[PDB]
């Protein structure tokens, strides 16, 4: 959909 | 999304668009019915079945030659063929001792060959005209996925093997890398820098996790990262496998397809999720882009992710085309 | 040799961002019995044994 920040480790 | 006319009868495992040296756009697809098929794609999206060839085993990978005259195939019958398209003739150019998983065309300033990665733990190079491989390289395990962008090649093996090769003058190992993922390797793709030179690669596992790895970053502890993806979700989160990963050829951003039946677009520089699609009726098995990145293809097929009990031989296998390169444009 | 053992999604744990969650793994090669082969390998064996 719209931009979301990455789920990074 | 728009379907492709006359799709194969079984599950699709690989896709490959035509090089820029050809006018128009053409799509190749390999299926578990041991067949290779071709479609001329019109500007309107109408697809025209052009030709077809067959193996005695399921086709696992396909690619094009640089000038656009040949199409290479990799099958589970321990062989690999070259398919001249103007004459519609397919002869054998490669032989292995086990199914062939990967196939790539290497255009060096000094040589040109076909690379084959197989489950016989080897990596052979063919000149398309001689029955002997001009070079054989050893892999420490079965080959699972690969990618080639001169002068760099990356191969992922079983037991989480990861090797990078140099291609100048002749192929050879550059470095063996400790994998940044702790699960089964599945797909890989190489990305380039601002000066159009190969700089790193993206590794995907079966654990809904994709790693970004640069060859020589200034600060690898902060530059190289790993992110979650393709996980449908107080309640348990289902972890699905990454079945394919490819980069947009113009915007440098990447796409991913997984066993969750969805495909997502990602930006690794800004570290953000651009889009995520709807849940298809069955997982998405393969994907690729066209030469200018204006067509994104992805195939909806079963991937044996849940075993043979979940294989429905009557569910229709679809190939979809999305004319959206701007969904991958960064901000 | 082949997917003769029935599928059973292995369980695990993880965090998500900031809380603690549980996980089910929906891949057959994530189980201990199939951790040594890939999906294409298991699928190819079920084909040659006519277990489609």
């Amino acid at each position: 959909d719209e931009e979301q920040p990455m789920e990074i480790d | 999304d728009i379907e492709v006319t006359s799709s194969p009868d079984d599950s699709i495992g690989c896709l490959s668009f035509s090089p820029p040296t050809l006018p128009g756009n053409f799509l190749i697809a390999g299926s578990w019915a041991n067949d290779v098929r071709c479609w001329e794609v019109q500007d309107s999206g109408q697809t025209i079945p052009k030709a077809q060839q067959m193996h005695t085993g399921p086709v696992l990978d396909v690619c094009w030659s640089d000038d656009g005259s040949k199409v290479f195939t990799a099958s589970c019958d321990k062989t690999a063929k070259m398919w001249d398209l103007s004459s519609n003739q397919a002869i054998q150019i490669a032989q292995h001792d086990a199914p062939v998983k990967t196939i790539h065309w290497i255009k060096a300033p000094n040589y040109s060959c076909v690379m084959t990665g197989s489950w016989d733990k080897t990596l052979k190079f063919w000149d398309t005209r001689s029955s002997n491989p001009m070079m054989v390289l050893q892999l420490p395990e079965r080959c699972y996925c690969a990618d080639v962008i001169y002068p760099m090649a990356v191969v992922a093996t079983a037991e989480r093997g990861l090797i990078v090769y140099q291609l100048e003058n002749q192929p050879s190992e550059f470095r063996r890398i400790e994998s940044p993922l702790k699960h089964q390797h599945r797909c890989v793709a190489i990305f380039k820098d601002k000066q159009n030179k190969p700089t790193g690669f993206a590794l995907g596992s079966i654990e809904g996790r994709v790693a970004i790895h640069y060859i020589n970053p200034p600060n690898p502890a902060k530059d190289n990262f790993t992110f979650k993806c393709h996980r449908s979700n107080s309640a348990p989160q289902d972890i699905y496998a990454v079945n394919g990963i490819a980069f947009h050829p113009v915007h440098g951003t990447l796409a991913t397809v997984g066993s969750d039946g969805r495909f997502s677009f990602w930006d690794k520089d800004a570290r953000t999720k651009l889009k995520t699609s709807e849940q298809l009726d069955q997982p998405i098995s393969a994907c690729c882009f066209n030469h200018n990145g204006n067509i994104f293809a992805y195939a909806s097929s079963y991937d044996w992710s849940k075993g043979h009990e979940f294989y429905n031989p009557q569910k229709k296998n679809y190939i979809f085309l999305r004319n959206a390169a701007e969904e991958l444009k960064p901000r | 040799t082949g997917t003769t053992i029935k599928f059973n999604p292995p369980t695990g744990t993880d965090t998500m961002v900031s809380t603690n969650i549980s996980t089910k793994h929906q891949c057959i090669t994530a189980m201990k019995e199939y951790e040594s082969k890939s999906l294409e390998e298991l699928r190819l064996e079920d084909y040659q044994a006519n277990r489609k």
